[PDB]
């Protein structure tokens, strides 16, 4: 299959430089723009510009002309994108893509690299506490709600999955909020039928890659 | 690469196909014309013919070159070569000299199918180059089926994707020559966005080779196109 | 250089409903327009290209129309998955592909009371020294909900946070968690802990509490 997979999260002090990749695979390199797009969390989608490995030609829009230079390294068919000087406003997830054509068509974006969380600021990072919120022992034949307390983390993002992946109905995990202390925390939960949660292993799988923090947590009763 | 071989060394049969190719459009009668590469040059020429047997098949060679009458033009050189076919083209860099580009299809030349002699049925995949200016990374994808005496293709990966258009279903004729030739449209979201022409080259049909012009937002751009199989 | 603007940012339709997002070029740009479909926490996925082409894997409830500087994407029959924010590209100019900004498209259903969860802290968390405090409410709608809480009776105040989840795919519901903050010390000197809900799924406000 075709994949655009790109480096993990990042933290950087503002005015400091970052290089972050798109490792393409599962096509010929040199015959696909590489594209790339910018987007603020709660915002919309943004063209920044694209270069075509066959001879790194490169073209960028009038916002990020100057602040972003792309490249691509064809013997590892990847792509960078790499800031000099970073801001805070510079905060932001970043796509690459490939873009793709029918022959006698327009073109279209995709498929996408899986985004790159790219966090400026001056403070450092942190990893989580992960508390367990056990079921309710009066709980009632009826439903029950468990969970995970994913507490003082920094910067973004974390990620939660459930019995390794194999439980993904009825879970909700909720956007992080900023404490005032400045720290990250977040809630994971899950409700599942009660008469289970005798015979049940319930198992959030929490992971903090800034700070190379994994955790599983069995919740039990 | 073999490009100075080609300016300096003679017709040597036991080259690899195409092994000469006669200069006509590239130069005209009252013109000659000056290729230039890895130290070598040769003049020609109209009705001279060029060492292709020296170059690689299946690869765009590149020349700078004069023009003169006195000089008219000046630029690159481009020729690409098959078995039976190949073509040349020129990217004009200076003219009268003030810096201009434009870019253009010369010769288109080899052993010309007779189309009182394709084969009778079946069907021909054919696969290539596109090649532009600035660009020789298109592929072209040609279908040719002879019970029908249709063809009908596609070109890709070229960077300007307006230009990686539908070569839409045309039929085979006869020219003046009796060659066979196909001449259809070029379509882009379902517009005409200009026409091909494409010989049939080899006496069983192993190639075709021609050119086509491409509407753009930007104005026409001018392709060539060369396929085996 | 091209402007692609979309109308309206927002739009909230029923199950079922016919929904319709317009698309505007600031120029001509013909039928090179696609349509894209962006879900919570992915990546956007291509739905139409060249202005009408359904690409394939895409429900044929999805089609696109119009052609120069106005374009529609039309949803025949809104679906529970189809909640995301959807986004239309030129690909007229040369590379410079731009977006509109972005259609939220939200899910019309029936009221839905909130099933409601309280959450005392962890031992393990106390050791650390704080006691944060949980209530859950549960797949309900709309998204406004009021939760208070009260420690003996004591209504708090700034120190709780709230979180909501965006709208879900299955029922198109939304679930809250509120955040109750506090010291050690201070949670070991109550004993009656509790989360209020007010919501329009319920006729009389609904509490979840615990001692300790
Ligand atoms: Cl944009």
């Amino acid at each position: 299959e075709v994949q655009l997979v790109q480096s993990g999260a990042e933290l950087k002090k503002p005015g400091e430089s970052l290089k972050i990749s798109c490792k393409a695979s599962g096509y010929t390199f040199t015959n696909y723009w590489v594209v790339w797009v910018r987007q603020m969390p709660g915002e919309g989608l943004e063209w920044m510009g694209s270069i075509h490995p066959r001879d790194s030609d490169a073209r960028y829009s009038l916002s990020f002309e100057g602040r972003v230079t792309f490249s691509v390294d064809k013997s590892t068919t990847t792509a960078y994108l790499q800031w000099s000087s970073l801001k805070v406003s510079d905060s932001a997830i970043y796509y690459c893509a490939r873009l793709s054509q029918v022959s006698g068509w327009s073109p279209w974006v995709g498929p996408w690299g899986q985004g790159t969380l790219v966090t400026v600021s001056s403070a450092s990072t942190k990893g989580p506490s992960v508390f367990p919120l056990a079921p309710s022992s009066k709980s009632t034949g009826g439903t029950a709600a468990l969970g995970c307390l994913v507490k003082d983390y920094f910067p973004e993002p974390v990620t939660v999955s459930w019995n390794s992946g194999a439980l993904t109905s009825g879970v909700h995990t909720f956007p992080a909020v900023l404490q005032s202390s400045g720290l990250y925390s977040l809630s994971s939960v899950v409700t599942v039928p009660s008469s289970s949660l005798g015979t049940q292993t319930y198992i959030c799988n929490v992971n903090h890659k800034p700070s190379n923090t994994k955790v599983d947590k069995k919740v039990e009763p | 690469a073999g490009l100075a071989d080609a300016l300096t060394a003679p017709l040597d049969h036991k080259d690899k196909g195409l092994q000469s190719l006669t200069l006509d459009q590239s130069v005209r009668k009252n013109e000659k014309l000056k290729l230039a590469a890895q130290g070598a040059e040769k003049t020609y020429g109209n009705g001279d013919s060029l060492n292709t047997g020296k170059l690689k098949n299946d690869k765009v060679s590149r020349f700078d070159f004069i023009r003169q009458i006195i000089t008219l033009e000046s630029g690159e050189f481009q020729v690409y070569k098959q078995s039976h076919s190949a073509l040349t083209a020129f990217q004009t860099e200076q003219i009268q000299m003030v810096a201009k580009r434009q870019f253009r299809i010369g010769d288109i030349a080899g052993e010309h199918t007779s189309f009182d002699k394709l084969p009778e049925g079946g069907r021909a995949t054919y696969r290539g180059t596109a090649f532009g200016s600035d660009d020789a990374g298109g592929k072209l994808t040609y279908t040719i089926d002879f019970a029908a005496k249709q063809g009908n293709g596609k070109i890709e990966h070229l960077k300007s994707p307006e230009l990686n258009v539908d070569l839409a279903a045309a039929d085979i004729k006869p020219d003046g020559k009796r060659h066979a030739v196909i001449s259809g449209s070029v379509l882009y979201n379902q517009a005409e966005k200009g026409s091909y022409s494409l010989g049939i080259f080899g006496g069983k049909a192993q190639e075709v080779a021609g050119s086509a012009e491409v509407k753009t937002v930007n104005g026409i751009r001018h392709i060539g196109l060369a396929a085996k199989q | 250089d091209i402007v692609m603007t979309q109308s309206p940012s927002s739009l909230s339709a029923s199950v079922g409903d016919r929904v319709t997002i317009t698309c505007r070029a600031s120029q001509s740009i013909s039928v090179s327009l696609n349509w894209y479909q962006q879900k919570p926490g992915k990546a956007p996925k291509v739905l139409i290209y060249a202005a009408s082409r359904l690409q394939s894997g895409i429900p044929s409830r999805f089609s696109g129309s119009g052609s120069g500087s106005h374009f529609t994407l039309t949803i025949s029959s809104l679906q529970p998955e189809d909640f995301a924010t959807y986004y239309c590209q030129e690909t007229y100019s040369d590379l410079m592909y731009t977006f509109g900004q972005g259609t939220k498209v939200e899910i019309k259903r029936t009221v839905a009371a909130p099933s409601v969860f309280i959450f005392p802290p962890s031992d393990e968390q106390l050791k650390s020294g704080t006691a944060s405090v949980v209530c859950l409410l549960n797949n309900f709608y709309p998204r406004e909900a009021k939760v208070q809480w009260k420690v003996d009776n004591a209504l708090q105040s700034g120190n709780s946070q709230e979180s909501v989840t965006e709208q879900d795919s299955k029922d198109s519901t939304y679930s809250l968690s509120s955040t109750l903050t506090l010291s050690k010390a201070d949670y070991e000197k109550h004993k009656v802990y509790a989360c209020e809900v007010t919501h329009q799924g319920l006729s009389s406000p609904v509490t979840k509490s615990f001692n300790r």
